[PDB]
């Protein structure tokens, strides 16, 4: 479990006990503990001492983070140094944005999932996050074209605020 | 263009000035090519006169290679003067005349406002 419960939510599974007013047997239960003890008895075993070797041969790996280059807008235009470097930090950002809306496309569907009937009305903050970053998304990214660009994505973003300044007139 | 230039020797193949520059290394991607066409071009001798290829004429060949990469080696030489003293009357040009050639200012990307197109 290298997934956390703050970045990947799942309320606690509330099952409730069994009542068997019945005299019959239960084959799913009888089946279950035999598949336990013929089945999820030897693969333990056997994931038991795979991870004994990992932990006798244990060795690690670290995550890069890049810092904050100075980005399009506080340097000169021709200057193709300074250009490359904030547009490989705006292809970055953007990937991760990318990566960002995907995490929030799977929390609305395990939500979504996980309440069933319920979807309509338990689901509104998984709906509510979706839609607010979807918007902001395509506040960002949306009419960029297939050579999208921090130069496009700046201008775009002008266009938008000049827009707003406009409007903020009357 | 640059026949008129002051200092300009005529029918001189490599002034003194040429001496101020470094010469190639002899081996470099321009005299090895030059030696490739060399072979080629004594390969190509013998397949026309119906010789071995490669078989036949080796002090032909050798004298190939040797003379084109001789003739290429000096030839290079002058270009690369050439090219040198190009860029040095440019520069010069450029000194003396700066009120022609202004340093442009550019400014960031943040006061000019490119046009959004979009592609919707
Ligand atoms: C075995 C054969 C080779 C033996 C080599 C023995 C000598 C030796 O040790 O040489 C090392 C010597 C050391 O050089 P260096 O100073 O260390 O720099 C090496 C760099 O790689 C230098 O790399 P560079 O990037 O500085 O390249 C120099 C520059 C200038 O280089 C040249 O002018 C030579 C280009 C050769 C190709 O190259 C170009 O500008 C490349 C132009 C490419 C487009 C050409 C378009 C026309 C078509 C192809 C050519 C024509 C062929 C016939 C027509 C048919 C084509 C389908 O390296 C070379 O000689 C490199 C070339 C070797 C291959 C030659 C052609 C085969
Ligand atoms: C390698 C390519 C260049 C080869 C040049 C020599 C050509 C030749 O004689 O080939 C025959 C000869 C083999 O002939 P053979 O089997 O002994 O007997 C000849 C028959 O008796 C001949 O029988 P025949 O002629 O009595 O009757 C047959 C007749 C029947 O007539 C026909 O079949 C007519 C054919 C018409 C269609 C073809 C038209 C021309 C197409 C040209 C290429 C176009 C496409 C290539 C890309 C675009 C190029 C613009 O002719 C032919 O079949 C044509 C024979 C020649 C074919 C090869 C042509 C080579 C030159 C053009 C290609 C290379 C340049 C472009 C590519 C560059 C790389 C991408 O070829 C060689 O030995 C090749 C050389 C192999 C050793 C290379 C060693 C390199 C050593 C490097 C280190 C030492 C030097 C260091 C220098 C630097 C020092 C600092
Ligand atoms: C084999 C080559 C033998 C070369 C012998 C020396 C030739 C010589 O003196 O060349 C100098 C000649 C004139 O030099 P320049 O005053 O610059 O003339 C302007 C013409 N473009 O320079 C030129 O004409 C430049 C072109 C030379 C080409 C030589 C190979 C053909």
């Amino acid at each position: 479990d290298s997934w956390d419960k703050d970045v990947y939510p799942e309320p606690p599974s509330r099952t409730p006990a069994p009542s068997p007013q019945t005299s019959l047997p239960n084959p799913i239960t009888y089946l279950t503990k035999a598949y336990d003890l013929v089945v999820d008895w030897p693969v333990t075993l056997v994931r038991e001492f795979i991870e004994r070797q990992h932990a006798k041969n244990r060795t690690y790996y670290y995550h890069r983070q890049y810092r904050r280059v100075p980005d399009i807008t506080e340097c000169k235009e021709g200057d193709v140094l300074c250009i490359y470097e904030a547009e490989m930090q705006w292809r970055r950002d953007f990937k991760v944005d990318q990566e960002i809306m995907n995490i929030i496309q799977e929390r609305l569907k395990a939500c979504q999932q996980r309440e069933g009937e319920n979807y309509q009305q338990n689901c509104a903050k998984e709906l509510e996050q979706f839609t607010k970053v979807t918007k902001a998304y395509q506040d960002r990214y949306l009419d960029l074209g297939a050579y999208y660009s921090a130069r496009k994505c700046l201008a775009k973003q002008k266009q938008r605020m000049l827009e707003e300044r406009k409007a903020a007139r009357q | 263009m640059m026949n008129g230039r002051p200092g300009h020797e005529p029918l001189k193949f490599l002034p003194d000035e040429a001496r101020s520059l470094p010469p190639p290394k002899l081996n470099d991607p321009r005299l090895v090519y030059m030696g490739l066409l060399g072979y080629c071009t004594g390969l190509m001798d013998n397949m026309l006169r119906m010789r071995p290829v490669m078989r036949a004429g080796l002090h032909r060949q050798l004298l190939f290679v040797t003379s084109f990469v001789f003739a290429g080696y000096f030839y290079l030489k002058r270009q690369n003067y050439l090219y040198a003293v190009k860029d040095h009357d440019m520069f010069g040009y450029i000194k003396l005349h700066p009120e022609d050639f202004p340093e442009k200012e550019k400014k960031t990307y943040a006061e000019i406002l490119e046009p959004f197109h979009p592609v919707r």
